[PDB]
Order: C-alpha cells, then structure tokens, then sequence
RNA sequence: AGUCCCUCCCGCUCGGGAGGGAGGCACUCUGGGGGGACUGCCGGCGAUAAGCCGGAGGAAGGGGCGGGCGACGGUAGGUCAGUAUGCCCCGAAACCCCCGGGCUACACGCGCGCUACAAUGGGCGGGACAAUGGGUGCCGACCCCGAAAGGGGGAGGUAAUCCCCUAAACCCGCCCUCAGUUCGGAUCGCGGGCUGCAACUCGCCCGCGUGAAGCUGGAAUCCCUAGUACCCGCGCGUCAUCAUCGCGC
C-alpha cells in the first residue's frame, strides 16, 4: 500500500520510441524479496544512489542491447 | 494598513525570510529526503546560477524552486481544469518580487489557520502530491497505447511542484479569491489528502492509469 | 537629522499637512478643473492636492537644486495609455509648476539663480530639517535601529 | 602660457609615432609637458541590407569607422615651440594647436 | 483650386471644380461658409461589387 | 586611521566601499541601509553583515557610492563590494571560509553580460524570431 | 433620509454609489464634468447619492441648466461656440441627440463629403477599407 | 576618498549633514602595451595511439562566450525599375517640364502584428534605479504667458566640457469587489493647435462629450537551452510634419 524503496546500482542504457526511458538495476531495500537484483525502467533522469518506491516487485522488464 | 515594523522590518539570525526557521523540519518519504534542500538560509533568491549544471537544482532551496514555480502565466498551450488561461501582459513573469509577495502571506496565512510551521505543511504537500509510477506512449497501428514505468524522485518533485502552482492558479482565476489565499488553501487541501485538491487528484489519476495498463 | 534620514513619502505628508499654515500658499482659482498632465486620465481625487503637489516640488529642490521647469516637467510625466498604440512616455504641463515654485518664493522658501534655476534658501532648509527630526524621532520608537544615525 | 595640442587620426600608429616626437622634443628640453591623454574613440557604424532587390532572406551588413584621439599640453616655450611647429605629420593625421 | 476655402460674398455663383477629369457645377448655399470647394466635387466613383473572381478564395486557386 | 577602499561590479552597475572604525553605521548613497525598500533588495545588502556577526557589525562605519544598473543589480555590487570590505578588515580566513560555503559568488563576483541582439526580430532578443507561415 | 432611488434631470440616480459616478448615468456627462459639478456645488464627491435633499437636487439641476454662469471653465463644455447663437452651450439627453441629429443633417444637406459617408455608412475619418471594417457574410467564388 | 579653509542647517552641537574654494590621481572611467588556459596536473576507459569521462586549483575548462569571413558548382532561382551593357522598339512621341487626380476604392478570402476580454487588476496621490546613440539647414538649458497641445525671448555647444536626459515595469497609502462593471476604447459631434507653397480627397497633437465587438478561443500550427525565453520601456534610420516598422540598447 506504500510501496518497497529500491536502490540504484548500475545504468544500462536508454531507450523508449523518443529516447525518454531509462534501463537499470536495483536492489530490493525492504520487502519479502529484500536484498534481489533487479531490472527495472526509469522515465525521468536518475543516477546511481536514487531511491525509487516500487509498487510491486514481481515484474522485471525485458533486457536491452 | 501594514504596521510599520512590518514595512521595515530587521533579521537578526539566518532563517527563510528572517521568519521561519527549518530545524525541525522533517522528510518521511526516503526517495525524495536528497532532494529537498533544507539548509539554513535568509534570501531565497539565487539568481538562476543553478540551471548550467546537470542536477545542479538538487541544491536549491525549497522555497526558491516554489517561487520559481509560481512565477508564470499558468495556461499557455494546455487547458487546465478545462480552460486556457493566457494572462499575457498581466502575468507574473519575471516578476519575482511580487511571487515573493504572494508566498509570503501564503506561509502567514497557512500558519494562522493550522498553527505550525508553514515549511512542514509543505512539506506534507509535496510528499502527498508525489506520484510513484507512470506510463509512455506506444504507437502501433495507427493507435496510442500505454507501457507502464517508474519514476525518479527529482521528476516526482518536480511534477508535485508543478501541479501545486497549475492548482492554485486555477483556483483565483476569474473569481474573487486571491492568489496568495488559493496558495494557502491549495497546500492545506494537499496536506490533508483532500480530493478537491487539483495536485492530490491529478496525482490519484496518473497512478490509476498506469496500474492500469501494466 | 536630516531629510535623508527619513523616507520620502512620510516626510511629503508632514510636510503637506504643515503648510496649510503659510498664507502664501493657496491654490490657483482654476485647481478645481484641471489633470496633471496629459498623460493621465481623470481630476485628482483628494480635497487637497495642491499642498501634496507645494511639498513635493519643495522637498524635491531641496535634494537637487538648482533646477529649473523643464527637468521638473520630466520628472513629473508618466505613461500614457493610447487606446489601440502601445503606451508612451509624456512629460507633465507647466502652470502647476510654475505656480507653485512662485508660491514658493513669496514664502521665502527657495531664490532664483540667474541662468540656473531655483535653490533652497536657508529659511526653507531650517524648515524641512525640523519637520525630518521630528519624524524620525517619533520613528526610532518602533525601530530601535536608527538611533545610531 | 601653456599650448594645448588636440591630435587625431584613423590610424593608431602614426598617432603614437607624433606623440611620441612630441614627446622626445619635450625631454629634450627643460619643460614640463602633461602625458597623452586618450580620449574616447569615435566609432561611426552603417547597417545596410545586403541584396539590390527585395526577393530573398534579409541579410546585413555593418560598416564601422574608428577614429582615435588624443590631448597633450605642454608649456609655451619659443625654444621649444619652433620644433614642434615644423615636424612633419603624415596625411592621415590631423593636428590642432591653440595657446590657453 | 480645389483648396479655396468658401467666402460669404461667394454665395450665390455657381463654379465648376476639377475632379480629376472634368469640371463639375456646384451652386453655393450660405451653409457651405468654412468649406474647402474640394469637398464638393467627389473624386472616386461609388463601388458596386461584381461576383468574385478565380483566386478569391483559398478553393478558387 | 585606517581606511580601506573596495569596489563590486554587477552587470553595469558599479559599487564603490569605504571601511573604517566607527559605530555600526551603513549607508547607501546616503540614506541608512534600514530604510531601503523593497524588502527583498534590504536582504541582499544586509547578509554578510549577518554573517560576520553582531559584534563586528557594530565596530565599523560603511559607506558606499553605487551607480548604474538597476535597483536589484546595485544591491548585489554594494552587497559583493561589503563583503570584500569585511573580509579584508578584519583580515581573518574563518570568515572568508564562511562566506564562500554560503555564497561563493560574494568573493569573485559575476561575469554575465547582457548578448548583442541579431537580424530577423532583432528588438526582441537575439535569438527570438518572427513567426513563419507557409501559406 | 436615505432613498434607494433618486430622480435627477429626469433621470432615475441609483443611491448607493458614489455621487461622483452616479451622475455618470445621465447621457452627456462624463466622469469628469461630473467631479466639477460636485466641486461648484460644494457637495464631497465621496458621499453617497442617497443621501441628497431636495435643495441640493434642485441646485444640481441648476447647475446643469447653466454651468458658464456658475463658474465652469469654457473649455469644459461638450459644445462650445454654437452654430447658431453662437454662445457656449452644454446639452444633455435627447436636445444634445437632436444636435447631433442636426449636425449631421445639415452636412448631408450641402452634400458634402463626409454628409456622404454618413448616409453610406462608410467610415468618414479617413480609415483604410480593404482590409477590416468588414461587416456581412462571405461571398463564395 | 583621505587633508586644509569659508558659509548654511539639525536633537544646540559632544556629534551629524550640504554646498564652494584650494588641493590630489588614491578609486571609477577612458586607451596603448603586457600577463593569463595548454587536456598543463590527478584518477579511470580506450590500444600502450587518436581521443573520451570524472575531479583539484582558478576570473575563466575542454571551438572559454558572442560575432565577421560561405570551397568547385548548381538552381535558365531574383534584379536590365540602383548603376554598366547587346539586340529590338518610340524618336516630335513611349523624350523633357507644368496643373489637377490615383497608388489611400470595398459584398469578400489570407499573412504578420497591436489592444483587450480584468483582481497574477483599473483609478488617484506619493517614493526609487539605466544603457546604446545623436546635435550647426541643428540640440536647445534658464525666465515669462497659457488648463492642455502650444506661444514669446534665449545662456552654452563644431562637443569626455553644453543639450537631447530626473525611463517604464517596481514600491507605499486611499477608492472600486467579480460586474459588459470605475473592465475595453472602436465609432462619431463640437472646439483649440503645429509643419508646410498647399491639410477636402489624404497628415499629426490636445479638451469636453458618446461608448461597438469582446467574459480564455475548433480542427490545426509557431519561437526558444541562460543573463537565453517571457514581461518593460528607450536610441538611431526613414524625416519639413508623421512609427503598432527595421536595426540596436
Ligand atoms: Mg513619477
Ligand atoms: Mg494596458
Ligand atoms: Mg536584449
Ligand atoms: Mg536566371
Ligand atoms: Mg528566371
Ligand atoms: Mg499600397
Ligand atoms: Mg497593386
Ligand atoms: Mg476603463
Ligand atoms: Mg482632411
Ligand atoms: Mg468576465
């Protein structure tokens, strides 16, 4: 209902139709699936060490070149 | 009308306008806690140095970025709460004297009617106006189509403060409330999870669209 | 103290309200019917503009004398609002001036320097300068800042 | 008693180098002469659209003409003031002396 | 001279003023007083507009 | 009788400061700093001498002559001119080390200038330009 | 003592404005004739229109019967120099209607040029006609 | 700015201001010469090369920022109505002067703009701060007359010296309180002026009066990355008079 905060750890790379999205990875902080590894898409600019609030931690998205 | 300690009046300490102090104030949201620049400070106003840099407006003051917010027109090429509202010649571009005007007796008048420190309501405001999750288009044939993603916290802040300002502006638009009163009441409503609040609701709507379409 | 130890517009209203005292200083049987300039668009709305007007003009030779119509006229101009064309600059008439600075000078307030203009007599800076300490002594009450000056 | 010289030119060179003749004629001499004083420079700009008709984009052109000054007094000394009245200046170089 | 400028002791002539191409009568009245003669003798003929040509509209070109 | 001199620049406007023993009395351009409006520009003057402290603040005589500009850029030359004032005072790097943690530009001031205006809606601003239409 | 209607010149005066911009509703008086009028009477121009008596109506109307002889500038009257008697006049309502009526007559009598304009209902100062002052429906081609 | 002298004000003068004269080149400014930044230093990636990414110090950091200069050619792109020029035509008119008209017309379609549809305001009184440029066929301070536009004299200036030249948005106090209104000022009546040989067609300015459409704009579509865009005024060109324009500040 408050979502799990997330840690940034590495960028992988842009992509979206416009070039508006960002591929990384993050490591779960709180949780039942606290402490895995995982890649998620960004919209808005990040950098290593932000905290996302993912809703739901059961969704990966799908690997870029 | 103002008394005359108030036309002249004289800091001795570094508060935010020689007013407020920001000591006490606390963030609960972790994502944005780097975000929100609370150090000490008198004049909130930096001139505009900060936009050179790539996230250089991570070290702002937050009364800064909120004046900088309310220094527009309000409706230039989108329609909000179902109008345009191109103020033009009559507008506050520019001028930011008179947004340090309005936010002044905002923060007078919030901390009035609620009796606490107008920073921490803000606060709330911008932690409840927040969303967390949106949506990017797709185009596939012929027609639009929504992919949900995440969000970064310094875009959360930014659209939180955003919708705050387009809120307060349509609610003096053409009526006979004022600005710096539809300021006021436009954080308190926020704060307060009130769904007559624009932020509060377009915040609501955005997290339901793209729930669904994951 | 002196006028620069006061603001200006404090100092004009005392200054205004004290010189319905002056015999000389009356205004002209035309005050009730005229603009202040062509720039501007409807009569005066106080009673008693005249002696508004009187202790501007004076507390302005007394900072910047001397000075003759001409630059007063510039000083005394506006923006002017022209229906359908973008709005422009415009000085102010010349009989309110006038008329006012000999008023002034019957009163024994400024002289007139050849090729110059007009300056502030001794009587006149006596009179300006009591009023400002006055007024700053009552202001310093709420301000304890400007004892020091 | 004391001469002023008013020196100009659209050439900064030939301008020092008349200055500086002043200059030596003055040292060599007893006579006190305050320095080159540089006057602000006159620029003289044109703005003209470029094409000989109207068809086309606009484009500009900007002509510019500078023109430098300086002011030198000297003390009128007739053992001094005949050299100076007969050194040569180049043609692009005007020179005004008048006794203050 | 269409810039003379009507007289009292003008009223009751008649004079013809050139408009262009051709003199045209205009018989003085006492409350022509203050007038330029000009005002009397148009110079433009009265427009009646004819059915719009090729190229009038965006669709006629 | 020491008197030290110090100058600030701000986009044409010029400021220049005069520091000596006195009362704690600052003026600008004759009239005391407590009385300049509006508010926001009395700010800008009045933080380094925050900054420094009450003490100092009230041990020195300040007078400044500004010019050109406009209202907010003479407050920023007479704010940068009493800074540079004050730190050579007093002559102590704890406080030239406290002012450049709270603003660094009070120390070496600020080289924008305004950017000559170009052809096609050249009043405007050089880069704005007139709307283009194709039909 | 308070009315909420007042009737001035045959004209019905609403009582809680100000006098200064209640006199406004009569055709032929602007907002400054009427602070004039108020200063010649030596009524506050602030006060309310409900408050009147009946003396001060009947100088009111006096006053606009006649306003030169009350001390009105002659540059402040909205027809000065008279076509036909000469004097300095002001009008109000349906004479100052007739004048105008009758100015426009009278030029439309002599034919002159503007007297033209006015029966065309064409602009007569002057204005370019190509481009705006258009009023009707398009033409199709 | 510090130092000296004279005069005048204030809380009566311990103190604090303003002018004037001596005096000085400190500060600002003006304009000649010079210094300063080079991927030079540190850590990574790449090949150990070319380079790239991130830091230290620094006024300035990676074409430091903004301009000028547009290759061989093409576009039968525009210009013979700026000037030069071949051919063909008029050559007592298609050459040269003078007077009066027109380019300014008006059921209508379109481009670029200005002013607004109001409180992120309108009005009235008062208080603040610029830069670029221009001036002898001219810029004109200062005095007098007039309500305004204007009128009569007139110092200084061939100009870092005299003048244009005490900008507006902004701030303080009072009136209006969501209304086609104290919003908007189109249109028209009467009267007063200036330039000019001449103001009707066909100029610009001022006073009083009158008070149109317009309550935020469909499908579409334009400009802009930092002292930039938005908002606010000013100078020059054109010019006897006339700026909703161009180029600049
Ligand atoms: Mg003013
Ligand atoms: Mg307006
Ligand atoms: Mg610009
Ligand atoms: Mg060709
Ligand atoms: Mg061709
Ligand atoms: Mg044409
Ligand atoms: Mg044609
Ligand atoms: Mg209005
Ligand atoms: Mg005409
Ligand atoms: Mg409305």
């Amino acid at each position: 209902d408050e979502g799990y905060p997330a840690e940034v750890i590495e960028i992988i790379g842009r992509t979206g139709t416009t070039g508006d999205v960002t591929q990384v990875k993050v490591r779960i902080l709180e949780g039942r699936d606290k402490g895995r590894v995982i890649r998620r898409n960004v919209r808005g600019p990040v950098r290593v060490g932000d905290i996302l609030i993912l809703r739901e931690t059961e969704r990966e998205a799908r690997e870029i070149k | 009308a103002k008394p005359l300690s108030e036309r002249f009046f004289i800091p001795h300490e570094i508060k935010v306008m020689g007013r407020w102090s920001t000591e006490d104030v606390e963030v609960r949201d972790p994502s944005l806690k780097p975000y929100i620049n609370l150090e000490p400070r008198l004049l909130p106003h930096t001139h505009g140095r900060h936009a050179k840099k790539h996230f250089g407006k991570a070290n702002v003051h937050i009364v800064e970025r909120l004046i900088n917010k309310i220094m527009r027109s309000g409706g230039s090429h989108y329609k909000v709460a179902g109008h345009f509202m191109r103020r033009e010649h009559r507008s506050l571009n520019s001028k930011k004297v008179k947004a340090y005007e309005v936010v002044k007796e905002a923060f007078k008048i919030i901390e009035k009617r609620t009796g606490k420190n107008p920073i921490q309501v803000l606060v709330w405001a911008i932690e409840n106006a927040a969303p967390r999750e949106d949506t990017t288009s797709v185009m596939f044939g012929g027609i639009r189509y929504h992919v949900a993603v995440d969000i970064s916290p310094m875009r959360r802040l930014d659209v939180a403060l955003r919708n705050i300002a387009l809120g307060a502006s349509a609610k003096c638009y053409r009526t006979k409330m004022s600005f710096a009163e539809a300021l006021a009441e436009e954080i308190i409503l926020a704060a307060n999870k009130d769904p007559k609040s624009y932020a509060y609701s377009k915040k609501l709507e955005i997290e339901r669209i793209a729930e669904s379409s994951r | 103290a002196t006028v620069y130890d006061v603001p200006g517009d404090l100092l004009v209203e005392r200054v205004a309200q004290r010189l319905k005292e002056i015999p000389e200083i009356k205004p002209p049987e035309w005050a009730p019917f005229v603009k202040t300039g062509r720039h501007k668009e409807r009569l005066p709305e106080q009673e008693d503009w005249w002696y508004y007007r009187v202790a501007s003009i004076l507390r302005r030779v007394y900072l910047d004398g001397p000075v003759g119509i001409e630059r007063l006229r510039t000083y005394y101009g506006g923006r002017k609002n022209r229906g359908h064309a973008p709005e422009r600059f415009y000085k102010a008439g010349g009989s309110i001036i006038r008329k006012a600075l000999q008023q002034l000078e019957a009163a024994g307030f400024v002289e007139k320097v050849p090729g110059k203009g007009r300056v502030i007599t001794p009587k006149g800076r006596s009179f300006l300068d009591k009023i400002a300490t006055e007024l700053k002594k009552e202001l310093e009450e709420i301000i304890p800042e400007l004892k020091k000056y | 008693q004391k001469a002023r010289i008013k020196l100009a030119s659209t050439n900064v060179r030939s301008l020092e180098e008349v200055a500086n003749q002043i200059k030596q004629i003055a040292e060599r001499t007893g006579v006190r002469m305050s320095g080159p004083i540089p006057l602000p420079t006159k620029r003289i700009r044109i703005v003209t659209r470029k094409s000989p008709d109207g068809e086309g984009s606009a484009t500009f052109d900007r002509w510019e003409l500078r023109i430098h000054k300086r002011l030198i007094d000297i003390e009128a000394d007739e053992r001094a003031m005949r050299q100076i009245m007969r050194i040569r200046v180049p043609e692009d170089v005007t020179i005004e002396i008048e006794l203050i | 001279c269409r810039d003379m400028i009507v007289l009292p002791e003008m009223v009751g002539l008649t004079i013809y003023v050139h408009n262009g191409k051709e003199f045209v009568p205009v018989e003085i009245k006492p409350e022509m007083i203050g007038h330029y003669l000009g005002e009397f003798a148009p110079t433009r003929k009265r427009v009646q507009h004819g059915a719009p040509g090729i190229g009038a509209t965006r669709s006629s070109m | 009788m020491r008197i030290i001199q110090t100058t600030g620049k701000r986009k044409t406007a010029i400021a220049r400061a005069v520091i000596r023993e006195g009362k704690g009395r600052v003026r600008i351009n004759g009239k005391p700093v407590e009385l300049v409006e509006p508010e926001i520009a009395r700010f800008t003057i009045l933080e380094p001498l925050i900054l420094a402290g009450e003490e100092i603040w009230n041990s020195v005589d300040i007078d400044v002559k500004v010019q050109g500009g406009g209202f907010m850029g003479q407050a920023e030359a007479a704010r940068i001119a009493i800074a540079r004032a004050l730190v050579e005072w007093t002559g102590d790097m704890n406080l030239k080390e406290k002012f450049i943690k709270y603003d660094r530009t009070m120390l070496v001031g600020d080289p924008r200038r305004t950017e000559p205006h170009k052809p096609n809606r050249s009043t405007k601003g050089p880069r704005a330009k007139r709307q283009k239409s194709y039909r | 003592d308070f009315r909420h209607i007042v009737r001035v010149a045959g004209v019905d005066l609403d009582g809680n404005k100000q006098l200064r911009w209640a006199l406004t509703a009569i055709k032929g008086v602007g907002i400054n004739f009427a602070t004039m009028v108020c200063r010649v009477a030596g009524l506050d121009p602030f006060m309310k229109a409900g408050y009147l008596t009946d003396e001060q109506v009947k100088k009111i109307e006096e006053i606009l019967q006649d306003p030169v002889a009350h001390g009105i500038p002659r540059w402040a009257v909205n027809r000065p120099k008279d076509y036909e008697t000469g004097r300095d006049l002001h009008l109000i309502t349906a004479k100052l209607d007739m004048a105008i009526r009758e100015d426009i007559m009278r030029l439309r009598r002599i034919r002159a040029y503007r007297g033209i304009r006015h029966e065309l209902g064409l602009p007569v100062r002057g204005q370019r006609t190509r481009s705006n002052f258009r009023r009707g429906q398009t033409v199709g081609v």
